[PDB]
């Protein structure tokens, strides 16, 4: 019933690991809110958001030539291997230098393609020094088809430094298809996967390394295998403040990933809503200035992009299902919102009534967010749903 | 015997996959296979032949093609009235002296007869032996000389290519198979050494796992008494150490088979040859034609399966470039590393 309590209470409704800010930051904002200094309250929220936005993620990817390093990097960036900006194979092996590849929509998420150690004349420890091991948030060893000595030497060296790495086994779809083709009378999809996995586990143990996190996946089909659990593990290993950026950058491959992005962005809306000042008028009796409408249109465009239902993303889907974009757009809701018989003003008014009927005003009696923020929540629900709708089609 | 039976059971386990890759290997040389098949079996599945030795007349029923070599096709055949299956090797004639070369091969083979020995040599009836066989097809002349032998379950070359396709040697069983093959290769080479014998072709395409799981070496015509001098060209260039690349004529030595043994053990764990040597049918292979061409003369294990140090050491010692300092197989079996190999195999088996 008091505003600072309502503010902090919103975050408690999210599970540990889904919080966008630390308890320390929450405590500071709550403290300033209680002391009634709005200016310091704003600056605390602003500082928190800036720390979140300016966080940089550096992801290293090492492994043999042709192990699927560039493919893995492209898949996480949501970029096709032949599209512009795609990481290309072979090149790092010639230069013998790491190359950075930025996420297209969240450029503070940076993937580094590292040359295979075998492409250098570096022993493992020297190789890690030269590749700047300690500068990465995640160090990922990519391996395909069969474990190589180089893969395990790098792992043993990292274990020797008492640091961490992830092991990603790519091209499992290939091993599955190949055993299916070669041994149909005895082929079992689940057994092949299990045996590849145990071979990975066993290889580490046999070589004196505590088993690292291990993920079997396919760069060709994100609809299956360990991509979702990989994401879970990576984000969990991050400090809270880096989570937002990494999370919003992730490929929209499961309902859980999509839902988790929604949860983070809902907290961002809450922070932004409080930073903007709460008001004492109900949002069904206010109107949108052009400056608000502009902010809304930019919000919708950011959301659609984050969730892969933006124009470009829809076009790509259209070519691949071999159809017109207007057929893809017609499957979902977000593309029509700011499109020409009910006016935009009537439409946004209707969204307010629908949202506030279903969810209330989120705040103690007689306090409200500015109308634009209920609209952002509404847009976020819509874009989230749109992404699940299209994912159902893709992953099938 | 313990290892033999394990290999036998593993072969049975991978039988369908080996069969698949065997058929896959025949697609590229399809025109050759079909033309040779049509020459030897111009009617239906049976062809009547006479033994060049004491074995009299036989009818050989074609079961299926098995393998293609540089100038040969090997078929699985059946002698129905004897109730016996055989591998049958048939030779194409490119050379003008293909005929005299085969006559020479015949004499050398049967004079000489762990070693895969021929069972018989036969000629299609009503046509002279060794001469080009009718009906002739223009792209592939076939000699009227057919070599009958026991059929291997798989040759190591095909095994390696199969593993490169899908690496079915996973877990402790696959790893154990690698250990057993390593030990079998060493004992095979050691056995030759003990008899003062040298083979010019101790190579994966001439190393055969038999249905009982035993590893055998083929082509008894290429066996030499140690110290014998012969054509250096008889050694496959990618399996020849430097001292076999510098002369028309070379002395056949235990050092040669130590080198070749090192190559084959390396391939067991790595699939490709070391030193960037071209290894047809394996993806990770570079293109170095032979050791006379400059390249990486250092022994690199980075792209191999993670092999144990005791294997690394043994390979390193067999692959000493100095022809006076290579570890010989008998000596290798007395090493602690070979002891360790044997104990890993013994512990894993029982
Ligand atoms: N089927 C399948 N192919 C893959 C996968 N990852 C990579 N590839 C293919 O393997 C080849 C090499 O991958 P690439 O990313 O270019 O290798 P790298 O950058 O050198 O490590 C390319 O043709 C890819 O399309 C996968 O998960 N599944
Ligand atoms: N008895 C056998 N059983 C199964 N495969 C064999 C047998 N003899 C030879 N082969 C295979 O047939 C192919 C050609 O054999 P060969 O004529 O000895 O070699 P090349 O023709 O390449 O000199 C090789 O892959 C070899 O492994």
């Amino acid at each position: 019933n008091d505003l600072p309590s309502s503010f902090t209470g919103y975050f408690k409704k999210f599970n540990t690991g889904r919080k966008i800010i630390s308890q320390e930051i929450l405590n500071l904002i709550e403290l300033r809110m209680r002391k009634g200094n709005i200016q310091l309250t704003n600056s605390a929220i602003s500082d928190a958001l800036k720390e979140i936005d300016s966080s940089v993620l550096n992801v290293a990817v090492t492994g043999e030539t042709g192990s699927g390093k560039s493919s893995f990097i492209n898949t996480l960036r949501g970029i096709g291997n032949e599209e512009e900006g795609a990481a290309k194979t072979g090149v790092v092996e010639v230069t013998m230098e790491r190359h950075p590849y930025k996420h297209p929509n969240i450029p503070n998420v940076v993937f580094w393609d590292l040359p295979g150690i075998g492409s250098t004349n570096f022993p493992p420890n020297t190789y890690l020094e030269k590749m700047k091991f300690y500068e990465y948030d995640f160090f990922i060893i990519i391996s395909a088809t069969r474990f190589k000595k180089n893969d395990i030497d790098i792992a043993k060296a990292i274990s020797m430094m008492k640091k961490e790495f992830y092991f990603v086994r790519t091209k499992v779809d290939s091993d599955i298809t190949n055993e299916a083709d070669g041994k149909p009378q005895t082929f079992d999809k689940e057994k092949v996967l299990q045996d590849i996995r145990l071979n990975c586990v066993n290889t580490f143990r046999e070589n004196g390394i505590a088993e690292p996190p291990i993920f079997l996946l396919s760069n060709k089909n994100v609809c299956h295998y360990d991509f979702p659990v990989l994401m879970d593990k990576l984000i969990s290993d991050l400090p809270i403040y880096k989570r937002h950026n990494f999370m919003v950058s992730l490929p929209n491959i499961t309902d859980s990933v999509i839902e988790k992005k929604r949860q983070f962005l809902k907290q961002r809306i809450w922070l932004e809503g409080f930073a903007a000042d709460l008001v004492n008028i109900i949002p069904s009796l206010t109107f949108l200035l052009d400056s608000d409408l502009e902010t809304l249109k930019k919000s919708m465009k950011f959301y659609r992009t984050v969730f892969g239902v933006d124009e470009t993303s829809l076009q790509r889907l259209a070519r691949d299902w071999e159809i017109e974009v207007d057929q893809v757009e017609a499957m979902i809701k977000s593309p029509a919102v700011f499109k020409p018989e009910e006016t935009i003003q009537e439409r946004l008014s209707r969204y307010i009534q629908e949202f506030c009927l279903a969810n209330g005003y989120l705040l103690p009696k007689n306090s409200f967010l500015k109308e634009i923020f209920y609209l952002k929540y509404y847009f976020l629900d819509m874009v989230t749903e749109d992404a699940k709708t299209l994912l159902k089609e893709i992953c099938l | 015997e313990a290892g033999d039976s394990f290999m036998r059971d593993l072969l049975k386990r991978e039988e369908e996959l080996i069969g698949y890759c065997r058929e896959e290997a025949l697609k590229e040389p399809a025109a050759m296979v079909e033309a040779v098949t049509a020459t030897v079996w111009p009617q239906n599945a049976e062809t009547t032949v006479d033994s060049l030795l004491s074995q009299g007349e036989r009818k050989l029923k074609l079961v299926e093609p098995l393998r293609v070599g540089d100038r040969s096709v090997v078929f699985l055949v059946r002698d129905v009235e004897r109730l016996e299956d055989f591998a049958l090797k048939v030779f194409t004639m490119g050379a003008e002296n293909s005929r005299s070369e085969l006559e020479r091969l015949h004499e050398a083979t049967f004079a000489a007869a762990r070693l895969l020995l021929p069972s018989d040599a036969v000629a299609v009836q009503s046509q002279p032996p060794f001469a080009q066989l009718s009906p002739g097809q223009d792209d592939y002349a076939v000699a009227n000389y057919l070599l009958l032998m026991p059929a291997a379950s798989v040759d190591l070359e095909l095994l390696f290519s199969t593993l490169d396709f899908v690496y079915v040697f996973r877990g402790d069983e696959g790893i154990l198979a690698l250990h057993i093959l390593t030990a079998q290769l060493i004992r095979l080479a050691a056995n030759l050494q003990s008899k003062g014998l040298v083979h010019g072709h101790f190579t994966p395409d001439n190393l055969f796992i038999m249905p009982d799981g035993r590893l055998m070496l083929g082509d008894v015509s290429a066996l030499w008494k140690v110290g014998t001098r012969g054509p250096a060209s008889s050694v496959p260039v990618t399996y020849a150490p430097r001292e076999f690349l510098n002369a028309s004529t070379a002395t056949f030595t235990h050092a040669l088979n130590a080198w070749q043994l090192g190559l084959s053990i390396y391939r067991v764990w790595c699939l490709f040859l070391p030193f960037g040597l071209v290894t047809p049918g394996i993806k990770g292979s570079w293109k170095r034609p032979s050791l006379r061409v400059p390249g990486t003369d250092s022994l690199a294990f980075g792209s191999c399966t993670p092999l144990p140090d005791f294997v690394k050491t043994l390979i390193g010692r067999f692959l000493n470039f100095d022809r006076r300092r290579r570890l010989l197989p008998l000596e290798a079996m007395e090493t602690p590393e070979f002891l360790q190999l044997q104990n890993e195999i013994s512990s894993s088996l029982s």
